[PDB]
């Protein structure tokens, strides 16, 4: 029956800690850094930076490193976004030291050899080689390039070009501008406060005060087409959609599982969605469609993603978007607007049920104010979204400026101005 | 309320030095599946799956 | 099939020029169907031209009517009877393709050159029309092509 | 004047059983060597 507690140090670093009985401890260091604080000159140095979580550091080597992680059972992972970045380390109860000094060495004394750097190298290709096999990453990487000018732009993989052109200056660059103490949280589970005090205290002498900012992301309604010889297309048009925090925010959560934003029934029909029951009746079977919603600190987005077949690529389109204008026409049942908020409160709590998933979603939390936001004010406000709101969400995004990644054959896929 | 896991979305790649890279969020393919999708991923320079880590 | 890979080789040669390739993205980028089609094979389809194809395309597109023949050195009579022979081969019309289209798309490459290339086009005039001469006396006031060498 | 070949608008790529495949065109360059610094590296392809 334990609470977390919190306390803001003078430097700025967060903490938090909640007590638990698991016998297995995790520790996330949480930096507001990420690809958006990137430019044209430096594209590609955060990818190579999450790759380079074994380097030798001042205090410890990479050998070092990982045997020692290895031989107490203990794991080690990087997780980037756009927008922020994670360090997360899970060990047992009784070796939670050794791993925080060793999470302390590489996020705060990396050398970055020049030697090293060149051979991290290859894997940057390798790595991005994996990720790409699956289409969607493509699809809307090259999304993100046709809705922004300047930031949200930026490629979470380095470019083709700039591959074996990093160097361990924009590497020290990067690092001594944007790692700074008052832009880090430090979160654990089941590690006690008054420990994690100590070795804040051991991050509170390095770095420190602020660091260099990024400017607006401009939204830019373009458009960019891939052809390939794939024969199932995908497309994804998006328009503007205000973010976060706002009631605006909820609305668009609630509008797409409204339309159907996942599966619920292991090799169901979707029978309370209203784009699959329309996509259905108006081609063959073989397709899916699902409402995309990507919510950032200065602006949102929210579309319609389809997979379906070069022939039937553009009708498919067609019977989508004609429903999201149903909705907002005026034609809604507060039947199913219940059932959408159901749908979004189970996905919500059973997302945090996870250890993993808590902890990544107290860290996220914690750089926007430090507050928590326990999950019963999180359902009282989802239950306060009106029916106006969603009404408004759907005529925004009607009238508002439209973007488009498509790859396939592109064939019949409808461009932007005929939509 | 602003995770990605709490806002299906964009990708967060997870990619660890010693664990796969099997991640992200919004991935319309599972779906598609059952109807007909004979298409699966080629084996080029491909990894293993579901990161069986904890087994 | 052993052909094949000298596509790449004439590919890469032509790309060698900044010029080429922002040209094919610069048609790819105002037109939809006809003239957006590239000069080049793009990269997925180098190993999958057939002869099939290769044999589609001529028959319904070499035909006689679409052809022209010019000779400089021979005779005009002589030259009359050399062609009688294919009078058997082809014949009638071919093919007929469709009238481009105009987008108004971007498509911008973002290559680490130091040097940017651009280009900046407008819908414009029909070939062999009233209107086609101003544009080319247009652009030759606008400083088209230079004439002295190292100034 | 039908002909692109005297005109600054498309390339027009050749092939030879004996002679080399160059493109044409009349829009800028050359006239950029006076000015800058262009280099011309070899690379992957060599042809004369």
């Amino acid at each position: 029956p334990q609470d977390l507690e919190f306390t803001k140090l003078p430097n700025g670093l967060v903490i938090a800690s909640l007590e638990n009985y698991s016998p297995v401890s995790r520790i996330g260091l949480f930096i507001k850094a990420g690809s958006r604080y990137e430019d044209f000159s430096n594209l590609g140095t955060t990818h190579l930076l999450r790759l380079t979580s074994s380097l030798t550091t001042k205090g410890a080597s990479s050998f070092k490193i990982t045997r020692g992680i290895e031989a107490v059972g203990g794991k080690l992972s990087v997780t980037a976004t756009r927008e922020n970045m994670a360090y997360t380390v899970e060990c047992l109860r009784g070796d939670v030291d050794i791993l925080m000094e060793f999470l302390l060495n590489v996020t705060t004394a990396p050398e970055f050899r020049r030697w090293e750097v060149a051979d991290l190298q290859p894997q940057l290709k390798i790595d991005k080689a994996v990720a790409f096999q699956n289409p969607q990453t493509h699809v809307i990487e090259n999304l993100h390039a046709a809705a922004y000018r300047n930031a949200l732009a930026n490629p979470l993989y380095c470019p083709d070009y700039r591959i074996g052109k990093v160097t361990s200056e924009e590497l020290h660059y990067f690092v001594q501008n944007h790692f700074t103490s008052a832009r880090m949280a430090l979160i654990g589970l089941g590690v006690s406060h008054p420990v994690l005090k100590q070795v804040a205290e051991q991050f509170l002498n390095m770095r420190g005060g602020l660091g260099l900012s990024g400017a607006k992301a401009n939204y830019r309604g373009g458009e960019i087409r891939e052809q390939n010889g794939d024969s199932l297309v995908h497309a994804a048009f998006v328009a503007e959609s205000a973010v976060a925090g706002s009631a605006e925010a909820n609305a668009f959560s609630v509008l797409q599982h409204v339309l159907g934003a996942g599966p619920h029934v292991k090799r169901g029909s979707n029978t309370t969605s209203h784009l699959h029951q329309a996509v259905a009746k108006a081609t063959q079977q073989p397709f899916d469609v699902s409402a995309f919603n990507a919510s950032y600190s200065d602006s949102g987005l929210f579309g319609i993603y389809t997979i379906s077949q070069a022939t039937a690529a553009g009708d498919v389109i067609k019977a989508a978007y004609n429903q999201v204008k149903t909705i907002a026409q005026g034609n809604l049942s507060n039947t199913d607007v219940q059932a959408a908020k159901n749908k979004l409160k189970a996905g919500y709590l059973m997302s945090v049920e996870s250890s993993e998933c808590f902890l990544e979603e107290v860290g996220s939390q914690a750089l926007v104010a430090g507050s928590y936001m326990p999950p019963s004010t999180v359902l009282q406000q989802i239950d306060s979204v009106a029916n106006a709101d969603i009404i408004n969400a759907a005529k925004k995004f009607v009238s508002g400026q439209k973007s488009m990644a498509a790859s396939g054959n592109l064939g019949h896929t409808p461009f932007v101005d005929e939509l | 309320m602003l995770s990605v896991a709490s806002r299906s979305g964009p990708f967060a790649p997870v990619l660890s030095a010693t664990s796969r890279g099997v991640a992200g969020a919004l991935r319309p393919l599972v779906q598609a599946t059952v109807p007909a999708t004979p298409e699966q991923p080629v084996l080029d320079l491909k990894r293993p799956f579901l990161s069986r880590e904890s087994l």
